[PDB]
DNA sequence: CGGGGGACAGCGCGTACGTGCGTTTAAGCGGTGCTAGAGCTGTCTACGACCAATTGAGCGGCCTCGGCACCGGGATTCTC
DNA sequence: GAGAATCCCGGTGCCGAGGCCGCTCAATTGGTCGTAGACAGCTCTAGCACCGCTTAAACGCACGTACGCGCTGTCCCCCGC
């Protein structure tokens, strides 16, 4: 079962729905791969800091509060 | 008060030939204060989240990893470790 | 009863 | 003769990028800020260095906006800068 | 002897410690914190000063000047990311041109 | 709008890159969904503004790159 | 008249700035637009600086107050 | 009477007065400050809640919900521009 | 635990008792309350340190709120604060 | 003020995107089942805070010398 | 090909940088006291993995058109002096 979900999980129809929510009329077929990349970068940025928060708690588990801390400062800057 | 003396020390260590404009040194003096505030702010936030009364090497060590990009962070953090260990033994 | 001081645009949210 | 349009522009661009001085006229700025501040208080005996800092801040902020809007214009594939490119730039920057 | 030299560092550990207590960043400070901070500060300062020195030498100055600092930071992507919201008086801009503007 | 199972599997993959062993509260996954959706929608609104400024009905990847540079960078 | 000084930041000065911005060709409209943008930006920053100045209850504005005003605007300037 | 009721305020002046110490914000705090703080807190929440109540009422709902908050928050430019980086969980566009 | 929902309920009943509130919205209000509190407090602290002051007073917060808050909301809130502290102090 | 270039509009053509349809696929929900770590509590010891004394370094002021900037002239390089 | 602009070289001025000295304050050293943190153990719950089942969503293909792109011609404005 050869495909890997991390790219594929975010998929043309869902992207279309996001664009429609964003009021987009029409889209080039190229767009999706840009957005996946951008999404990875965005996600990558936040989760790294959540990891480091979890490290400072020395806990194995990551809470929504750690997410809130990383997302708070990172979201305001971005 | 100023860091200018230490700025000169590090400058002569890294580029003993060079001099600096006092304007540029003033830039450095503002910069070091900025980074000192930013790191202290994150240290405070971490301590508060963990209900700690105190700031330790552990707090600043982790916070640096939050301020700096990862390669600069890796150098900074390992240099800090070496420094604090040398202080511990001496 | 917790009256509002600002005078502001009226809105329809329906 | 006349140099062809743009060659002058290019060489002056290169000059102004390489140079480092303040480009806005000094006293005009000093006056301008003096007035607009006065809306908030009757009289502020400004530290001149504060005016200098404001001059630097305004220059930097404007040049940043200018390069952004130029990026917009080239994306338009025009080369003439138009106010709509400014409005777009401020919108995308979230400044509007 | 001074705590800085006991660590082997130039920056004033006593100053850092005082400033930390003055800033009341927490009720207490562990003795390792101010030395670790001084260490990372010294490292950062050296690192940036290398690039400023390089720029000055390329301008064949011996005196470093603000222009050299701006050109250094705007050359290093890491410092630039660290300093994206930071501005330098008399720093100017890093000379660059969009090639599509060229004739 | 976006699908929790794929999304969280992606999230765990990236976390696995940093830590290599994690646990997650479902509330954390929810929060990441909300954040990502909001961020993406905002970026879409920007890139649409770009596309209409270029007088296209289709958005183009160039518009994404431009929007991300101007706002994000 | 100082209102006219917002016009008194002259077209060629704006042109110089735009050349530092690297821009090749500019329409005649841009000058008033940028004058407006600058006015709004500067009015905001000075409003904050004066708020500090009056909180210190002294007639002198200082560069330090400007630094704080920028910092709370969310932007930093060195050398002071 | 209690400090809140003395001020007529509907917030825990004692908590915030304690919190002003607990957050290290200053080693001293002056008695009016927590009172003055509580007053503006009450005012601020009232303004948003009034708009959000209209939003629920307009949507024919008794329940105030994130949608109704979000609709209110984005409709006032001042709140919206004040809250321009706040994101509302389950608050639609 | 250390939460304002009861105070939210008070002012909710005081402002729109015809409206219920989702626990989600209530939590958002709690998050909102905490956010504005830490924003004003952190500013006032840093202003006090800038003024070299070990104490925070009505003036510091009155100044900070005028800094943070949009112009109308500011003077309205300022008047509410001054009224409230007047009642408190006159009592 | 004059001249040239860029901007704008309109037209044609082809491809890409959108829509419909059918089939496949995985998500969504519920239940199974367990273990890990989360959180809490209690106890003890180390570490920092506070106070006092002493010493050395840093800061401030002054002086001298060298580096940088500006101005003028000639040659090189680009542009029409 | 010719003219205008740019760069390099040399001299001089002017000030700032660097060093020295002395004094004062901060930093260092040592001791005391307490509390915060660390360590250990216990109990609870939430998190993780997989199956069962339904259904909706997603995917793939074909058909059609509309939009985007490029070309051409005219006109105005802005740039340069």
């Amino acid at each position: 079962k050869v495909l890997r979900d991390n790219i594929q999980g975010i998929t043309k129809p869902a992207i279309r729905r996001l664009a429609r929510r964003g009021g987009v009329k029409r889209i080039s077929g190229l767009i999706y791969e840009e957005t996946r990349g951008v999404l990875k970068v965005f996600l990558e940025n936040v989760i790294r800091d959540a990891v480091t928060y979890t490290e400072h708690a020395k806990r194995k588990t990551v809470t929504a509060m750690d997410v809130v801390y990383a997302l708070k400062r990172q979201g305001r800057t971005l | 008060e100023s860091y200018a003396i230490y700025v000169y020390k590090v400058l002569k260590q890294v580029h003993p030939d060079t001099g600096i404009s006092s304007k540029a040194m003033s830039i450095m003096n503002s910069f070091v204060n900025d980074v000192f505030e930013r790191i202290a702010g994150e240290a405070s936030r971490l301590a508060h989240y963990n209900k700690r009364s105190t700031i330790t090497s552990r707090e600043i060590q982790t916070a640096v990893r939050l301020l700096l990009p990862g390669e600069l962070a890796k150098h900074a953090v390992s240099e800090g470790t070496k420094a604090v260990t040398k202080y511990t033994s001496a | 009863t917790r009256f509002s001081n600002r005078q502001n645009k009226t809105v329809n949210y329906n | 003769h006349r140099y062809r349009p743009g060659t002058v522009a290019l060489r002056e661009i290169r000059r102004y990028q390489k140079s480092t001085e303040l480009l806005i006229r000094k006293l005009p700025f000093q006056r301008l800020v003096r007035e607009i501040a006065q809306d908030f208080k009757t009289d502020l005996r400004f530290q001149s260095s504060a005016v200098m800092a404001l001059q630097e801040a305004s220059e930097a902020y404007l040049v940043a906006l200018f390069e952004d809007t130029n990026l917009c214009a080239i994306h338009a594939k025009r080369v003439t800068i138009m106010p709509k490119d400014i409005q777009l730039a401020r919108r995308i920057r979230g400044e509007r | 002897k001074t705590r800085s030299s006991r660590a082997g560092l130039q920056f004033p550990v006593g100053r850092v410690h005082r400033l930390l207590r003055k800033g009341n960043y927490a009720e207490r400070v562990g003795a390792g914190a101010p030395v670790y901070l001084a260490a990372v500060l010294e490292y950062l300062t050296a690192e940036i000063l290398e690039l400023a020195g390089n720029a000055a030498r390329d301008n064949k100055k011996t005196r470093i000047i603000p222009r050299h600092l701006q050109l250094a930071v705007r050359n290093d992507e890491e410092l630039n990311k660290l300093l994206g919201r930071v501005t330098i008086a008399q720093g100017g801009v890093l000379p660059n041109i969009q090639s599509v503007l060229l004739p």
